[PDB]
């Protein structure tokens, strides 16, 4: 991930009255995925065959 | 006399041994699909006795 211009200088405090980067900032990067599985119903019972 | 409204007989309430024996808390089933990301291989071990 490259980031951007606006994000390094807001950063930075020095913002005047109510623009909201007033103070300095701090990021974080979430990373979140999406994945199949298959579930088996057998005797009563669920468990992943695959894990 | 007058017609009288049929009653449903309807019964049903079969239940279900929802309640298990004693409490059947033993559903053992065991992981079979060598787990995911299986992983590397042999990673070359070899031997490191001076010849």
């Amino acid at each position: 991930v490259t980031m951007s211009p606006e994000s390094v200088v807001a950063a930075a405090g020095g913002g005047n009255n109510n623009s909201g980067y007033n103070e300095p900032q701090r990021f974080a990067l979430v990373v979140i995925a999406v994945n199949h599985n298959v579930i088996r119903i057998m005797n009563g019972s669920m468990g992943f065959p695959i894990l | 006399n007058k017609t009288i409204s049929v009653t449903l007989g309807l019964r049903h309430w079969k239940t279900v041994s929802a309640a298990p024996p004693e409490k059947m808390s033993k559903s053992g089933v065991c992981k079979i699909a060598t787990n995911v990301y299986n992983r590397d291989g042999g990673a070359n071990p070899f031997l490191v006795k001076y010849e």
